[PDB]
């Protein structure tokens, strides 16, 4: 196959990249999400190290009905002394379940492998001058390991030289001087790794978006998630920038051919009595969390009927003729809503409000017409 | 091994808006998204910013502070957006709905006017979206602006010859809108195509869906009309306009500025727009109609940075 498929990490917690086939999703899909990992000095104090990788645990996300979150802790060196390394990534390990990516000299990968091997970090930085001892290193724990040069000849050597030693459970790293020298080498790698078979590319790639400037830091880590990166490190535990670069990985990395769809069947939200509101929406996952969300949120107990709409959203379902009064009607004695409550009213989308008159009539409920947002749910339960 | 460099069959044609010393090119590529080491890109992407004929009643504040004194005039507003750096102006003609303030294209025209006269950069005008309305305001708007090469915006498969028509006559550029649909974009421009405006004077508008809310669908449908024009498809090789900030804006993640979870909303809300908007630049859009000047200002030194 084109790239290698990498694991860091283990159990679960475990990150697979590589596999990937094609260069435009539409093409295929892209097949594995890649890693996102946070920086973590090992100069800060123990006290420190803990506070980061506690808020770094907290970067995950409840998108479309699923956690997801940052995948890595990055350790760096800086302290230059592998004493301070190791112990500095025992203190992380003591933190989270998340796995590493273990940045130093070969001497603070060695003090740190001998407890943290047995988690499957990723090594960071096999270069020219050290990858021999780096190799062995490698290979004793048996753990990936990121060859880095700069440019494509470079890291295209380094990498035959090494996979000349025996190893090839590898990350690339090009080393990028800006975005601009970034997207080509993701282009690059990609391409000849998929279009020419050319081994020494045939791996994931690990980038970096450290950019002191968040709204830069962010912009170069999105370019990265479109464009092929399998592991992107950043240094910021804002929530606010992690965000929109899992949501943009969740988009990129969904499958093009089928829209992810809930189950039509009646959710209840919180634990809901016969007197609790019922929402009409669609099946289209990403819409039905958003109400689920909505509701939840406001702390409503209810029930939600996503209306099988192929999972498609609730203009599309309804612009393509599978949103109508008919078939919303049907799901109303199909999903067996009735057993459920004692009053006969349900909450249509403000967005298809048309609907309401004729959706009554032929239902027999009582149609109310939401707010177009499910944000208005809220105040609209309420009043 | 070689830098592998593709052998492209063709090319994005170049867009010309603007007339004398205000005018703006944009298209042109000759390869994918910033890899000149196979192609040419003449130009970089251009941004507009959003400036309503009508005050916006429902925009969070942290985007109507950019614009809180000049909010109630559009002159103001739009000499304000090319001060926050924008390529273009698009002048949104709210209050022609005819369930608001149903304005006719009479008023709107001297409006559009007013603008344009004001700002020394081309202008995009913007429907209410109600293409029976549209229909007949914008060869009203086209008239009173004949000459100035202004882009209107949308013509649809259910409107686009009275807006066709208006620009063959008037000098202006076109914006057909189709949603994320290949052969639906394709179809609209061949009926535009079809009244002999050129395809030099035609952008395609996919109607995308911003970050988290569609976004994947927008960016491969923007790629296949960039391999559209690449590979030789004539009728896909026009550039392509986004309306990032009108859809970035709706997302909750950059409207509800009370949600713990999701951290600083002041970020947030920023990086919404300026994600969706590096993204469809990396699927090979052109033209980005974006709303918050931070999130313009941000994307405009990233591009410096990419270029
Ligand atoms: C992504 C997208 C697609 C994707 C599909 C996504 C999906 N799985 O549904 C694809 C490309 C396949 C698609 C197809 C089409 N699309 Co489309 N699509 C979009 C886009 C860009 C985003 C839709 C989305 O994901 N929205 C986000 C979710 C959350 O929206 P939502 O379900 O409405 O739910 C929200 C609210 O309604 C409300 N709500 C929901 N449930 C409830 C319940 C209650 C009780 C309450 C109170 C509120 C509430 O709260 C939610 C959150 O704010 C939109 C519109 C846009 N950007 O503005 C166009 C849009 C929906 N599409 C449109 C159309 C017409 C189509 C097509 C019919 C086009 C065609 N080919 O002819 C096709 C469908 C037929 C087909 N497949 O052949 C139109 C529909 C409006 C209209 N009819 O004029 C839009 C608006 C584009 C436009 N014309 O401007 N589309
Ligand atoms: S023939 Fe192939 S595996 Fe053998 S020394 Fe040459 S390059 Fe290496």
């Amino acid at each position: 196959p084109p790239v290698a498929l990498i694991k860091v990490g283990k159990g679960e917690k475990v990150l697979e990249i590589g596999h990937e086939t094609v260069l435009f999703r539409h093409d295929k899909r892209f097949e594995h999400p890649c890693g996102l990992a946070i920086l973590v000095e090992d100069t800060l104090s123990e006290g420190e190290i803990k506070e980061r990788v506690e808020k770094i645990n907290k970067l995950v996300f409840d998108r479309v009905g699923q956690m997801h979150s940052v995948n890595l802790v990055a350790l760096k060196g800086s302290s230059q002394d592998a004493a301070t390394f190791a112990k500095a990534v025992a203190t992380a390990r003591e933190v989270t379940d998340l796995p590493f990516i273990l940045i130093g000299t070969p001497e603070q990968l060695a003090a740190a492998l001998e407890t943290e091997g047995a988690n499957n970090p990723l090594l960071y930085a096999a270069t020219a001058d050290n990858y021999e001892q780096m190799v062995e290193l490698a290979k004793k724990y048996n753990v990936p390991l990121t060859v880095s040069a700069k440019g494509l000849d470079a890291l295209a050597e380094l990498v035959q030289k090494i996979t000349a030693l025996g190893y090839k459970n590898l990350i690339l790293d090009p080393q990028p001087e800006n975005i601009s020298e970034g997207l080509f080498y993701q282009t690059q790698i990609r391409r000849l790794a998929i279009k020419k078979l050319f081994r020494p590319f045939g791996y994931p790639t690990i980038a970096f978006a450290l950019d002191e400037n968040p709204y830069q830091a962010v912009m170069e880590a999105s370019v990265y998630i479109a464009k092929y990166a399998g592991i992107i490190v950043l240094n910021t535990v804002e929530p606010a920038d992690i965000l929109p670069l899992i949501t943009l990985r969740l988009n990129i990395y969904t499958d093009p051919q089928k829209p992810i769809a809930v189950e039509p069947k009646v959710y209840e939200i919180l634990n809901p009595g016969p007197d609790a509101p019922v929402f009409i929406t669609t099946n289209f996952s990403l819409t039905y969390f958003c109400v689920a969300g909505d509701v939840e949120g406001a702390r409503i107990p209810a029930y939600i009927l996503p209306v099988d709409t192929d999972g498609t959203s609730v203009l599309t379902a309804w612009a393509a003729g599978k949103f109508t009064p008919e078939k919303i009607a049907q799901f109303l004695k199909e999903s067996g809503i009735a057993e459920k409550v004692n009053h006969r009213k349900a909450i249509l989308p403000g967005g298809v409000a048309v609907l309401s008159g004729k959706l009554q009539e032929l239902s027999g409920w009582e149609i109310l017409v939401g707010p177009r947002e499910s944000s208005g749910i809220n105040s609209f339960i309420k009043q | 091994v070689e830098v592998l460099k593709e052998k492209w069959n063709s090319k994005v044609v170049e867009v010309t808006l603007g007339t004398g010393d205000k005018t703006v090119t944009l298209g042109g590529d000759s390869t994918l998204p910033f890899l000149t080491f196979e192609g040419e890109m003449p130009n970089p992407p251009r941004f507009a910013l959003e400036v309503f004929d009508t005050p916006p009643t429902d925009w969070p504040d942290i985007l109507v502070e950019p614009f809180k004194d000049v909010i109630n005039d559009p002159v103001a507003w739009a000499k304000k957006c090319v001060e926050y750096g924008a390529d273009i102006v698009a002048l949104r003609l709210v209050s022609a709905h005819p369930d608001g303030q149903n304005r006719s294209g009479a008023e709107l025209a001297e409006v559009c006017k007013a603008v344009a006269d004001a700002i020394d950069v081309p202008l995009m005008i913007i429907g209410c979206g109600v293409e029976e309305k549209d229909a007949e305001i914008f060869p009203v708007i086209g008239e009173a602006l004949s000459g100035r090469n202004c882009l209107l915006s949308s013509a649809t498969k259910d409107n686009y010859k009275p807006i066709v028509a208006t620009c063959m006559v008037h000098g202006h550029s076109v914006v057909a809108s189709a949603p994320l649909d290949i052969n639906l974009s394709k179809q609209l421009n061949i009926m535009i195509m079809e009244m002999n405006l050129a395809p030099n004077r035609i952008i395609m508008d996919p109607l995308i869906g911003a970050l988290g809310y569609g976004i994947e669908y927008s960016y491969s449908i923007i790629e296949r009309m960039r391999l559209g024009a690449l590979t030789g498809d004539k009728i896909l090789a026009m550039p392509v306009v986004c309306f990032i900030g009108q859809e970035a804006w709706k997302a909750k993640e950059a409207k509800d500025p009370e949600v713990a979870e999701w951290g600083d909303y002041a970020l947030r809300a920023i990086h919404w727009e300026t994600v969706t908007t590096v993204a469809l630049i990396q699927a090979g859009g052109h033209l980005f109609v974006m709303r918050h000047p931070k999130s313009l200002a941000e994307v405009k030194e990233h591009l410096k940075r990419i270029l």
